[PDB]
């Protein structure tokens, strides 16, 4: 890893633990103990109970099945997105501009109004979140193949 | 009984000075059960009370009847106690000397369990672990024969005065040896380990007779539990009481000592054990054993008939009569099986379970043959005129609770003869008052 200190901090260790003596009152206190307690309550870092609590009741099944529809549109898009890649002919080339086009287009026809209603109606689920991850990974990879077939004429 | 009985129906100060050495407390605790274990090892650190409904929520719901089942235990031991936590909720802390005197005993602390032994150098006279074994061996035997009253066994006074006490042999007239009644035999069937808690338990019930402080008694007895097989202790730094309760030990063969005034002493395998195979059987009734002791054979043909005896072997077959004949000696199937199975050889532990069904079962069976008829003596009444005043006069039987047999079908009924005088006054004076 880095230099000759790495031999000294062996050296160091090695030397404290050469004198080692076991302790007691040092291993625990009461409040590392409470701390630990509550770390580990429910409700806890660790026992972290939310977890979408009433998810199957939260954001109401009327917009559940709309996100429903959106996440079938957006997995025959990419799917139709991925099966034109690779692109191995000049005519599959604009069918992915197509694509990429018609991903824009839907997105700002629906998701937007979804984020909207969902902004308004305050949901603490990040529904969006997947999708625009989704989204957002097909377009840095269409990005990062027309940075290809730029560089492959060069 | 078992340790928790005894200790729960002592007073809370008994309890309070027992959790003062660190020998009790790691007793106590190995004693619990499994999910008291994890709560008590969780709150050794705990310098506050934590509250009920929070120690309630870690375990889960379908769980619920051990939780209340272990904190019910802990709140009769008295490990923790309840504290009126601010805000009118309740806080649960352990007894604080109990967790300080368990930290010592685990983590380290204070001065040692036993006082010295180097000072006194090595031992001139000591033993080996092979005849420590045998001599607690040779005790317990010479005890065993004792209680069946053979010439060969010569104990203390005392020592049959216990047994008196404890009920397995009664002196009906002074002078003439005791004789060893139903719950005697009961005892002898009894496992060595459960046998010797048994007869500690009754010597601690008695032990207020003799002016014997029962928190030493009981804080040494766990101390020998812990201590290491085939290592001597000082005796110094005793109370003489204690100091006679130990020559007491010595008569049992759980220590070995050489001499009354020896300050060494070396604990036995049996008073490690007293804190908590050579017998087959087989399919066609038949009892192979590896034994050459006469207590053993003894045992076995209690409940069975012997029919070979080699110098390291008995075969001997179990019987539908020699079965009856130990139960109506007062011996039950339950016991029998027990035993069987305590002293079954390492072979048949590979069979699930170690001992055949059949056998077993067959046992059972023989055991309900005697108790086949019920007798109950009464007065039978089978004049009633009227329903209305059978039901009366049946009504105020069963307040008096004479009743043992009813059928309102015939109107008859059954009574208790020491009931009759009453339900018969009754009767009358209800004509009286018609």
């Amino acid at each position: 890893a880095t230099s000759q200190d790495i031999i000294n901090s062996f050296q160091s260790i090695r030397q404290e633990m050469e004198a080692y003596t076991p302790k007691l009152t040092q291993v625990l206190s009461s409040s590392a103990a409470s701390s630990t307690i509550t770390a580990l309550s429910p409700g806890g870092a660790l026992m972290q109970g939310g977890t979408q609590q009433a998810i199957n009741q939260m954001v109401p099944n009327d917009i559940q099945s709309e996100l429903k529809h959106l996440y079938v549109a957006v997995g025959e898009l990419l799917r139709h997105f991925w099966s034109c890649f690779p692109v191995n002919t000049p005519f599959l080339e604009e069918k992915v501009v197509k694509m990429k086009s018609n991903l824009e287009r839907f997105q700002v026809t629906k998701l937007c109004p979804f984020q909207e209603k969902i902004r308004r109606q305050y949901l603490s689920t990040n529904l969006v979140s997947h999708i625009e991850e989704m989204l957002q990974t097909a377009y840095n990879k269409l990005h990062t193949w027309q940075s290809r077939r730029l560089m492959k004429k060069t | 009984r078992n340790l928790q009985e005894f200790l729960g129906g002592l007073s809370p100060g008994v309890l309070d000075r027992l959790y003062g050495h660190p020998a009790t407390c790691l007793a106590v605790f190995r004693e619990l059960p499994s999910l008291a274990k994890n709560w008590v090892m969780r709150m050794l650190f705990l310098e506050q009370p934590l509250p009920q409904a929070a120690v309630a929520l870690w375990v889960k719901k379908e769980f619920s009847k051990a939780q209340e089942e272990s904190t019910g235990l802990l709140s009769g031991l008295r490990i923790w106690h309840t504290q009126l936590l601010p805000g009118g909720l309740q806080g649960l802390i352990l007894n604080p000397i109990f967790r300080q005197n368990l930290r010592i005993a685990l983590l380290g602390g204070g001065k040692a369990w036993s006082d010295d032994t180097s000072q006194l150098g090595p031992d001139k006279h000591a033993r080996d672990v092979p005849s420590l074994d045998k001599y607690a061996e040779e005790r317990w035997e010479v005890v065993l024969h004792f209680m069946v009253g053979s010439p060969s066994a010569a104990v203390s006074q005392d020592l049959a005065q216990l047994l008196s006490q404890a009920g397995l042999m009664k002196s009906t007239e002074p002078g003439e040896p005791p004789c060893i009644t139903s719950a005697g035999f009961q005892f002898l069937l009894l496992d060595t380990p459960a046998q010797l808690w048994y007869f500690m338990l009754q010597y601690l019930q008695t032990a207020q007779s003799r002016g014997m402080d029962l928190v030493e008694i009981l804080s040494f007895l766990f101390q020998l539990s812990f201590s290491t097989l085939g290592k001597d202790y000082s005796v110094e730094g005793m109370s003489d009481s204690l100091l006679n309760f130990l020559q007491h030990l010595r008569e049992f063969g759980l220590v070995f000592q050489r001499k009354r005034k020896s300050r060494r002493y070396y604990p036995t395998r049996l008073a490690i054990n007293l804190s908590s195979g050579f017998i087959v059987v087989e399919t066609n009734y038949r009892l192979y054993a590896y034994t050459e002791s006469e207590l053993q054979i003894a045992l076995i043909a209690l409940f069975s008939e012997m029919l070979y005896r080699f110098p390291n072997m008995v075969v001997a077959q179990v019987t539908r009569e020699s079965v009856q004949q130990a139960i109506a000696s007062g011996i039950t199937a339950q016991q029998i099986i027990h035993f069987l199975r305590t002293r079954a050889h390492p072979v048949m532990l590979k069979q699930t379970p170690v001992l055949p069904p059949t056998i077993t079962d067959q046992i059972r069976l023989w055991e309900l043959e005697r108790d086949r008829l019920r007798f109950t003596e009464g007065v039978l009444y089978n004049q009633f005129l009227s329903q209305v005043d059978f039901e009366l006069l049946l009504a105020h039987a069963r307040e008096l609770g004479v009743l043992v047999f009813e059928n309102s079908a015939k109107r008859l009924m059954v009574v208790t003869p020491a009931g009759h005088s009453d339900v018969k006054r009754f009767w009358k004076r209800q004509k009286h008052s018609s």
